[PDB]
């Protein structure tokens, strides 16, 4: 397995080397400058982050079955949370409904717990899935649209 | 003024661990230190952990809070430029107040005056602690928001009712370091105690 | 506009910020339009109540004429058992825009009543109800006017952004890229090739001289 740490000049991928290595390789995990500025030790940019072969890695025998489902659900919910943060900025946060506040607090808890990890703290992938699930319990069962049926009740019960 | 992608600049930032990137806009703004607090960075932070702990354990968290406040101000500056300050909430209001307080009192050092010529670490840490403490107290006050009042009303109240503390936070810069460290520490401790008294009586009055 | 990469980066950042701001303004405009539509529905309901309100009110006057005949007239003027003219209105910020909550008589503070006349009850049931309707009518009218003005301003800003800001910045970025590449890279490569040719034929001349000697 090859994991090059390629510095992107001028803080962009438009530079010849980042573009070339992106063309050659099959993934792109990102380090967001804002997260480091906001002082989150893992500055991983989850929204720009992507792996082409994510489906192959996740399975029943290796990893848990709900792994891909919670991955997609967290990604979509984080995008929604960013959108709702923008909405709260523009409207004054009074016009927001209950679900908007749910997405806001979900984003806040995500950045507080999941994104930030101890430099020496180690989490097994099972533990990481448990943490993501604990983040997920705050949403209602119906709200997790991306999560397949009979898998939501499998874990959302807690 | 030139692009920071210049080959000399790119080569330097590859090996150098601390970049004190000055800002042309700050220089035109006559902000004498002119150090940009966004592009600049010091990779040596992890090493100085023991030093900061032995000096003042609380300094790390207050520094992180100040960085977060600055980042939030810089982020929402675009929003307020576009949308306008009307939608700004009480938390946004206190955030902007603290950001302006930093930009004026803290990051600005004239250095042409005896009080600003040299700033010892003990005075710098106390000023940052005072600013962060005021920010925390304002956050708690606007968060309480009870008794048919509070939140933005509490923010305006503490702006007017507690205006003296806010004004003398700026004068805390003018405190002369030459007077001696024990005296300055005592004065700053008294200011911190008064700030704690603030937002506590304001807590007692319940707006 | 210097074709230097600094200007290219500045223009790219400006375009990205413009796109984000356009998205935010579109969301805000949509929310304001939804609120304005709700206010318009409420105002339509109040207008439907209007006219029938006056039809009900005329019955109070007929009852007064039947029972007490001519009114007191002059300062007294009779015909009133309730709904003293005292109100309480306040501007409230909704969706980032202050909206005056114009609560008029029969729904405003300090309203007073003085027993009932011969048709004072009919007046209260007819004229005072009209005041209650008019309170909501005024509040809804003010809110709708403010919301319409704000939505028009926001829609104009968003349309102006989409039609001018991006539509001018994108050509600026394209021109900067075209100039930078097709001038700097092309001419630098040509200079390097010319220098290489110079060295090559210098070596050729050296070889020719060596062969001669």
């Amino acid at each position: 397995t090859q994991i090059p740490i390629l510095t992107m000049p001028n803080d962009d991928i438009t530079h010849p080397t980042p573009d070339l290595t992106g063309y050659i390789t099959e993934g792109q995990i990102y380090i967001d400058r804002q997260l480091q500025n906001r002082q989150i030790y893992p500055p991983i940019n989850v929204l720009p982050s992507l792996s082409r072969l994510m489906k192959s890695a996740i399975g029943e025998g290796m990893t848990r079955r709900d792994h891909s489902d919670v991955s997609n659900q967290l990604y979509a919910n984080y995008a929604i949370g960013k959108d709702v943060q923008a909405m709260k900025a523009v409207v004054g946060e009074e016009a927001l409904s209950s679900e908007d506040l749910l997405y806001l607090e979900f984003l806040d808890k995500f950045e507080r717990k999941f994104v930030a990890q101890g430099a020496y703290d180690s989490r097994n992938i099972f533990q990481s899935l448990d943490l993501a699930w604990t983040l997920l319990r705050i949403f209602p069962r119906e709200l997790l649209h991306r999560i397949p049926g009979k898998t939501l009740d499998q874990y959302y019960s807690r | 003024g030139g692009d920071f992608s210049d080959p000399v600049t790119s080569a330097t930032l590859s090996i150098v661990q601390v970049f004190w990137g000055l800002d042309k806009k700050l220089a035109q703004r006559k902000h004498f230190p002119s150090v940009n607090w966004l592009i600049s960075y010091s990779k040596y932070s992890t090493a100085l952990e023991s030093f900061y702990e032995q000096f003042d354990p609380d300094f790390i968290n207050i520094r992180t809070k100040a960085r977060e406040v600055l980042q939030r101000e810089d982020d929402l500056n675009e929003i307020v430029q576009l949308v306008g300050k009307d939608a700004l909430a009480e938390g946004d209001k206190i955030t902007l107040e603290t950001a302006k307080l930093l930009r004026e009192d803290y990051l600005a050092q004239n250095a042409f005056t005896p009080y600003d010529k040299f700033c010892p670490f003990y005075k710098s840490v106390w000023m940052m602690r005072n600013i962060i403490h005021f920010y925390n107290l304002a956050n708690q006050a606007v968060e309480k928001g009870a008794g048919m009042d509070g939140q933005k009303i509490t923010y305006t109240l503490i702006k007017h009712r507690l205006g003296d503390l806010f004004y003398r936070l700026v004068s805390q810069k003018f405190e002369d370091p030459a007077e001696g460290e024990p005296a300055l520490v005592a004065k700053f401790k008294k200011l911190h105690e008064d700030l704690t008294a603030g937002f506590r009586a304001l807590e007692d009055e319940t707006r | 506009v210097v074709p230097t990469v600094t200007m290219l980066g500045v223009m790219k950042s400006r375009l990205v910020g413009a796109t984000r701001g356009h998205a935010l303004l579109k969301k805000k405009s949509d929310a304001l339009t939804v609120q304005f539509r709700q206010i318009l529905k409420n105002i339509v309901t109040t207008k439907e109540s209007m006219g029938e309100v006056m039809k009900d009110s005329s019955f109070a006057l007929i009852e007064a004429k039947y029972v007490a005949g001519e009114n007191i007239k002059h300062i007294v003027l009779e015909n009133v058992q309730n709904a003293s003219i005292k109100v309480r209105s306040r501007q409230e910020n909704i969706a980032g825009v202050k909206i005056p909550k114009f609560e008029y008589f029969t729904d405003g503070e300090t309203k007073n009543d003085l027993t009932g006349l011969a048709r004072g009850g009919q007046q209260v049931q007819q004229c005072r109800a009209a005041y209650v309707k008019a309170i909501e009518l005024l509040v809804e009218l003010a809110s709708l006017q403010t919301s319409f003005l704000t939505l028009d301003e926001a829609i104009k800003t968003t349309n102006r952004r989409v039609n001018a800001l991006e539509n001018v910045v994108k050509p600026r970025l394209e021109n900067t890229i075209t100039y930078i590449k097709g001038e700097l890279d092309e001419l630098e490569r040509e200079d390097f090739f010319r220098l290489k040719k110079i060295q090559g034929y210098k070596k050729r001349e050296i070889e020719r001289q060596l062969a001669s000697s």
